[PDB]
């Protein structure tokens, strides 16, 4: 474990508090769906792929669209502009060499011109009030991966995927925050592979039973028995890729005994 | 912006230009860091030191005060602070910093840096010139221009980060991961000049970098860094000078400044003391 690790595991936790997005917002939006959303972020997905963007790029920019369209409307022909610059942001802040606004604007096939995507940027600094360094699933999945007796990288990128399956589906991850959905992807991906269970250190160092994850566990093994069936298939394809070992091949359990 | 009277320009930093100006209404004194934005967007060094400096409430942090898109530029609004450390040194050049004074500054530093690290983020840019002084005797940490948040465990970032003089000799040898320990090699190379009022290691290329760091603490070998011989940019002709004794190099510190001084300076990163362990070294025994 590395110096602060304890210090920043326990700020993470306070702030995803407070950069958590309104649960309910699809329903007061007037004009996009979850269903609209599923396929920007499943998008997002082919963008991150063919960049060659981290995963952490990725799980932020999902925090942008979903604060950004917690306090604003937007149409749905304009639901692609947020997340193109959201994703722009993204890799601002986390990326060594991000791609420049040009390539965003070629990847929507000039739907925006570059002065719009340049404008929506201004626009969702403005409206996040610049708080761009939101806790990830992915930040608390690495950190609970330091936990491992011995590392395992099947339960690692199991883990990974099911993390990453979460951003498409905001009903019902949304009602869930991300110390939570990574408890989750670790214990099912851990489960998975090696039969094993969400371990004593880990309960130590979180706070959480495998009771206070089983609500989430219950839908996040359900996304999981079903997303071969999903119409988004962009995060599957991915994860057969040998780099993640092939996991979203591996067949989940068919119960967990909860 | 209408609200504010540009005084002078007072430097630059990592990105933009910095001013002196005064708020009109409330009368305070204020600092404007501009960026023009005339491609990209915004720059990902505002970005970046905006969002982090946020997060980062501590006394010994300058203060973000507020943030404005005026017409084609942003404008960040600082507290201002009246001096730097590095005019306060080189006005001290003759006369010396009596070492309570050195020990009260290095250890609020630490405390804004102990404070960065806990909260994730490394700072990439610490020297004299982006170390603020104001009128009460406190310190603090500014330009986060070149900061960023790190993860847990760290991946590989930026390579070409830290000013030269300042720069940690894993990322002058070219090592894939580096983390908060640059930070803390850069306050080594701080507290020393503080001590002596010139900079410790004032290098002219990467290469010379590395060679004036080592004729004053040694050539690392496999002894002290394991794996250093190894290490993308090492090479076998390196010469081999041995390690120089501390009360040579800073005379008018005591046994515990130089012992912390030491940690501080440790080659392999894995030694080197954390900020928040040096906080509990003896030699803040008697801190102001
Ligand atoms: C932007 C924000 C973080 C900030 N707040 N106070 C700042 C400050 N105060 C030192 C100073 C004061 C006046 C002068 C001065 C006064 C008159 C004429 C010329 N210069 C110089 C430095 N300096 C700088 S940048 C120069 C140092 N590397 N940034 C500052
Ligand atoms: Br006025
Ligand atoms: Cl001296």
């Amino acid at each position: 474990v590395p110096d602060y690790h304890e210090d920043i595991h326990t700020y993470l936790r306070e702030m995803e508090v407070k950069c958590k997005p309104k649960v309910g917002y699809m329903k007061k939006q007037p004009d996009i769906t979850n269903s609209m959303r599923a396929i920007l972020v499943d998008w997002l997905v082919e963008v991150g792929e063919e960049y060659k963007l981290q995963n952490e790029t990725l799980h932020l920019a999902v925090n942008y669209i979903d604060r950004f369209l917690s306090s604003m409307s937007v149409l749905r022909g304009k639901l692609q502009l947020v997340g193109t610059a959201a994703m722009l942001l993204a890799s601002k802040f986390e990326e060594i060499y991000p791609p420049e606004v040009a390539e965003f604007v070629y990847i929507t096939d000039d739907t925006y011109t570059k002065k719009q995507v340049l404008r929506m940027e201004h626009l969702v600094l403005k409206v996040l009030t610049f708080d761009l360094a939101a806790p990830t699933v992915n930040q608390f999945l690495t950190q609970y991966f330091l936990h491992q007796q011995p590392a395992n990288c099947k339960v690692e990128s199991l883990a990974m995927f099911l993390g990453e399956l979460s951003l498409i589906d905001a009903d019902p991850y949304l009602k869930y925050l991300p110390s939570v959905i990574a408890g989750a992807a670790f214990h099912l991906a851990l489960y998975t592979v090696t039969g094993q269970s969400w371990p004593e250190s880990l309960i130590r160092k979180t706070g959480y039973t495998l009771e206070s994850l089983k609500p989430c566990l219950m839908d996040l093994h359900q996304t999981y028995l079903k997303a071969p069936q999903h119409a988004q298939q962009s995060i599957r394809e991915k994860y057969k890729n040998s780099k993640y070992h092939g996991v979203s091949l591996l067949n989940p359990p068919e119960t967990l005994n909860l | 912006m209408e609200n504010f009277q540009k005084v002078e320009k007072i430097g630059e930093g990592t990105y933009g230009v910095v001013y002196k100006a005064r708020n009109k209404l409330t009368g305070e004194v204020v600092a404007l860091k501009k960026i023009r934005l005339d491609t990209e967007g915004v720059p990902s060094t505002a970005i970046r030191e905006i969002s982090l400096l946020k997060e980062l409430n501590h006394p010994n942090i300058v203060k973000l005060l507020d943030v404005i898109h005026t017409e084609n530029k942003l404008y960040l609004v600082f507290e201002f602070l009246h001096q730097d450390l590095k005019k306060f040194m080189d006005a001290s050049a003759l006369t010396g910093i009596p070492l309570p004074l050195i020990k009260s500054y290095l250890f609020q530093l630490l405390q804004g840096l102990a404070f960065c690290h806990s909260h994730r983020v490394l700072h990439r840019d610490l020297k004299p010139q982006n170390l603020l002084i104001n009128t009460e005797g406190a310190i603090k940490l500014a330009d986060f221009g070149l900061a960023r948040a790190f993860g847990v465990p760290v991946r590989t970032y930026t390579h070409e980060v830290v000013t030269l003089w300042y720069r940690a000799p894993e990322i002058l040898l070219g090592c894939k991961y580096y983390s908060t320990a640059v930070d803390i090699w850069s306050l080594g190379c701080i507290f020393a000049e503080m001590v002596t009022r010139r900079a410790l290691f004032p290098g002219d290329s990467e290469i010379d970098q590395l060679f004036r760091i080592f004729r004053t603490l040694g050539t690392p070998d496999e002894v002290v860094w394991p794996g250093v011989t190894s290490m993308p940019d090492y090479k076998p002709s390196f010469p081999k000078w041995a390690r120089q004794d501390f009360s040579k190099v800073v005379p008018p510190l005591d046994e515990d400044g130089r012992s912390l001084l030491s940690q501080m300076l440790h080659y392999d990163p894995n030694k080197r003391i954390s900020a928040k362990a040096a906080l509990a070294h003896p030699f803040f025994q008697d801190v102001t």
